[PDB]
C-alpha cells in the first residue's frame, strides 16, 4: 500500500532515516508520541515525496538536511510506501548512498580514518551521513583500472567547497564533481608534454598520417573548430597547448588523452635532441626545467607517463601503444 | 551502535 500523510512539524518531524540515493530513503524509526506517527508513518516505509520535493533520488544527507530545514509549526505533506521486504535487504546488506565524484582540490586526511587526495581522483561515495555524523562522507578510492581500492572518510560537499575555496584564494570546477563511466564515441585529442613532445608529434603526424593529425596554431591560438574537424575525420588531434588549455578541454567534456614524456636527466635530453633533431636550437636545460615544473605542478592532468631512456627510442613504440591503450579505456565524465 | 540523527 501507498500512504499519504499531512502534519504540522513541531521542534522535529520525529524521524530517523536510512537508505540513500541508490535504494531510496527509508523510515528507520518513528517517535512514539509524534504527529507523523499518529498519521500512520512507520518503520520500513520508503519516503517517496516530501512536500513537493522528490525523495526517490536524493542523498541521505540532502534528505536529513531538507527535513531539518522545514519550518517549526508549518505543514508537511509526505507520500510514503510500505516496503518491509526492500527495507530488510537495505538494513542487512547495509547499503544506502552510491555515487561517484571527481575531486578538484588537494586534501590531506584530518584523522587516521581519512583519505587524502590530489586533484582529479575519483571516489565512490557510499554514505553521506557517515556514522550519523553530519560532515563525514564514507568513500572508496577508485583506481586506474576502475576497480575499488581502499575506503575511508572524506569531507562532505559543503566542507569540501569551503576547503577548496580557502585553497584558491580559471577553472570553474566544483570541489566535488559528479561523474559516471562512459565510452568514447570519438577519437579523443592527444596532448604530449615533455622535452621531446615536439619531436613526438612530428613523428606521429609523419609515420601515421591516417590515425593522427596536427591542429594548426593560427595567428598563437589553437581553436576548437580545428580540433572538431580532425575528430570528424576519425583521427586524434595532436595539440601543442598549455596545461590550462587541457584543464579547459576536460571541463568542456573533450577529455584529451594526455601523455607526459618523463626525461631521465638534463644531459639525457641533450643527447636525445642531438639524435632526434640536431636541427633544433632549443635549450635542453630549459626544456628539462619546464618538464620538471610541469610534472611538479600539473601531474593531476596526465593520463599516462612514459619514462624516457636517453639512449633508446623505444618511447615511440611505447607512445603509440599507450595512446591507443587509453582510447580503449572508459572515461569518467560529468553528469 | 552508531549515533543516530533524529530530525
Amino acid at each position: 500500500s501507498m500512504k499519504l500523510v499531512k502534519f504540522r512539524k513541531g521542534d522535529s518531524v520525529g524521524l530517523r532515516l536510512a537508505g540513500g540515493n541508490d535504494v531510496g530513503i527509508f523510515v528507520a524509526g518513528v517517535l512514539e508520541d509524534s504527529p507523523a506517527a499518529k498519521e500512520g508513518l512507520e518503520e520500513g516505509d520508503q519516503i517517496l515525496r516530501v512536500n513537493n520535493v522528490d525523495f526517490t533520488n536524493i542523498i541521505r544527507e540532502e534528505a536529513v538536511l531538507f527535513l531539518l530545514d522545514l519550518p517549526k509549526g508549518e505543514e508537511v505533506t509526505i507520500l510514503a510506501q510500505k516496503k518491509k521486504d526492500v527495507y530488510r535487504r537495505i538494513v542487512e546488506s547495509d547499503v544506502g548512498d552510491s555515487f561517484y565524484i571527481r575531486t578538484h582540490f588537494e586534501y590531506e586526511k584530518e584523522s587516521p580514518y581519512g583519505l587524502s587526495f590530489n586533484k582529479g581522483e575519483v571516489f565512490r561515495v557510499v554514505d553521506t551521513l557517515y556514522n550519523g555524523k553530519l560532515g563525514s562522507w564514507l568513500a572508496i578510492r577508485i583506481g586506474k583500472n576502475h576497480k575499488e581500492v581502499e575506503r575511508g572518510i572524506i569531507p562532505n560537499k559543503n566542507r569540501a567547497e569551503q576547503l577548496a575555496s580557502v585553497q584558491y584564494t580559471q577553472t570553474k570546477f566544483p570541489a566535488y564533481e559528479r561523474v559516471v563511466l562512459r565510452e568514447a564515441g570519438f577519437l579523443r585529442p592527444v596532448t604530449i608534454f615533455g622535452p621531446i613532445a615536439d619531436v613526438a608529434r612530428e613523428k606521429l603526424a609523419r609515420e601515421e598520417p591516417d590515425i593522427y593529425q596536427i591542429a594548426k596554431s593560427e595567428p598563437g591560438i589553437i581553436r576548437l573548430h580545428t580540433i572538431k574537424q580532425i575528430i570528424d575525420q576519425d583521427k586524434h588531434a595532436l595539440l601543442d597547448v598549455t596545461p590550462n588549455a587541457v584543464d579547459r578541454l576536460n571541463y568542456a567534456q573533450w577529455y584529451p588523452i594526455v601523455v607526459f614524456l618523463n626525461p631521465d636527466s638534463k644531459q639525457g635530453v641533450k643527447t636525445m635532441r642531438m639524435r632526434l633533431c640536431p636541427e633544433s636550437r632549443k635549450s635542453a636545460r630549459k626544456l628539462y626545467e619546464r618538464s620538471h615544473k610541469l610534472r611538479k605542478n600539473n601531474h593531476h592532468l596526465f593520463t599516462t607517463t612514459i619514462n624516457l631512456n636517453s639512449m633508446n627510442d623505444g618511447w615511440y613504440g611505447a607512445l603509440k601503444e599507450a595512446i591507443q591503450q587509453q582510447q580503449n579505456q572508459l572515461v569518467w565524465v560529468s553528469e | 551502535g552508531k549515533t543516530s540523527v533524529w530530525i
